[PDB]
């Protein structure tokens, strides 16, 4: 998955 | 509330010693007891917030997309049947999941939005409210689907236009902030074009800003930029 | 029981989805329903049911260290106050593993110990009660201390008395009670010597046996007596 | 801590 914060 | 009787101040030091011992849980809910005292969050009280039901849900959609698969090669060719208990327990923690969106976008509606004047907090909590309309997104199937992506988008966007109004590009809010919309439109809005777009311009706006930083603000901006780079290369 | 409408198979069955997914406590809740059908457990049951326990309790046990590592700090000289919180905090966390605990001590109890007839069950059941007893031990501080070490130590010699009767020295079960058995004394009984006599007699018979056994046997028994040299390792 | 299973 893609990195989110 | 089972917390109405515990002070602000106790609810905060404890959500800071749940995080200490890994309970997020709790975490979530001690900090869910001092919005509901009613007054405004300091940034490391929004921090926590954040921190504690980002934990939380991060949980339930790694259980849910763990679940998810099962059920998907459970209804392939080949497989002849196992019953209704997959799509049960996937159920059980997606409603499970939607009650922890639906309590977090019930904080930032009643009240902690409409009382947020400053950009660090007004964005903060629309970006939140753009991710936990993204989670219910991610899940979503029914008639309401568009209204739910669309929910996101319009958080997103008013965060948007404010951070670049009052922030510099190299905000670590801002910046996160870009990463998670870019996401957004990534894998919910179907235009990967728009996520790459939005990443390489953010991370490039950032990049000229830097040299107005200390050590360790550049140390936050050049954090959250390799994230940006980090999926501009699983992208691209 | 909240899941007294459900299938026992289904339990069963949502017990696997639930560790698949990392749910440890929906887990263990599908196996206190399966347990309360009032049926015996098979092998793979038994140990759907410790495994899910052992989770639970596990990061409780992780939590509760960590609170009271704080707490005792709190107390020391020099830290002048930070009020309740901390303690009450320690507090909850411990109710609740204590609740847990009882959670599955009643079970074993309620029937399970009582109807298990092959050492491989009843040896399993006893060396649980001894642990989760050993749980309480950890946390105790009162006029009932004495009396919670002495039930973990009554239920963990009973079992060692039937594994040595009735298995064979390699026996996983009866390897892994000697293991916990020797940790309960080392850690709970003040009985280091009696701790590290247990795991080196252990380890040192187990070997011998290991020329009757076939390689997924081998490997099976020759993962826990390297649990045995670990703990030696640490103690000597 | 030691090892338990
Ligand atoms: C993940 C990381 C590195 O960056 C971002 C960047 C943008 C957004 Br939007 C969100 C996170 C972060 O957490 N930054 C940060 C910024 C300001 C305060 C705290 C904080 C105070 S207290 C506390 C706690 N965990 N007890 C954490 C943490
Ligand atoms: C930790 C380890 C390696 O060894 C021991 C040894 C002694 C004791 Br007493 C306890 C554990 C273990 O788990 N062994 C084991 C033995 C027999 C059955 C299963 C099992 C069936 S299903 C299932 C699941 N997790 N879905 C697990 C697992
Ligand atoms: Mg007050
Ligand atoms: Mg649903
Ligand atoms: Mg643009
Ligand atoms: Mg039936
Ligand atoms: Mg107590
Ligand atoms: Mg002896």
């Amino acid at each position: 998955f893609p990195a989110t914060v | 509330g089972a917390m109405g009787s515990m002070e602000r101040a106790s609810l905060i030091q404890k959500a800071k010693l749940a995080e200490q011992a890994e309970r997020y849980e709790d975490m979530a809910a001690f900090m869910k007891g001092a919005v509901e005292k009613g007054e405004e969050l300091s940034c490391e009280e929004r921090n926590l917030l954040s921190v504690a039901y980002k934990n939380v849900v991060g949980g339930q959609r790694a259980a849910w997309r763990v679940l998810s698969s099962i059920e998907q090669k459970s209804n392939e060719e080949g497989s002849e049947e196992k019953g209704p208990e997959v799509r049960e327990y996937r159920e059980k923690v997606e409603t499970e999941l939607q009650g922890v969106c639906d309590t977090v976008l019930g904080l930032l509606d009643s009240h902690l939005i409409k009382e947020a004047g400053d950009a660090e907090s007004r964005v903060f909590y629309l970006k939140m409210k753009g991710d936990y309309y993204r989670y219910l997104a991610e899940v979503a199937t029914g008639d309401d689907k568009k209204r739910i992506i669309d929910s996101a988008r319009s958080a997103y966007q008013e965060a948007m236009d404010i951070s670049k109004k009052e922030m510099p590009p190299t905000n670590p809010i801002r910046l996160g902030l870009a990463l998670n919309f870019s996401v957004f439109h990534y894998e919910i809005a179907n235009s990967p074009e728009e996520a790459i777009s939005l990443a390489k311009t953010t991370f490039d706006e950032a990049m000229a800003d830097l040299h107005t930083l200390s050590e360790d603000s550049y140390k936050d901006s050049t954090l959250i930029m390799q994230l940006l780079r980090d999926n501009l290369t699983l992208w691209t």
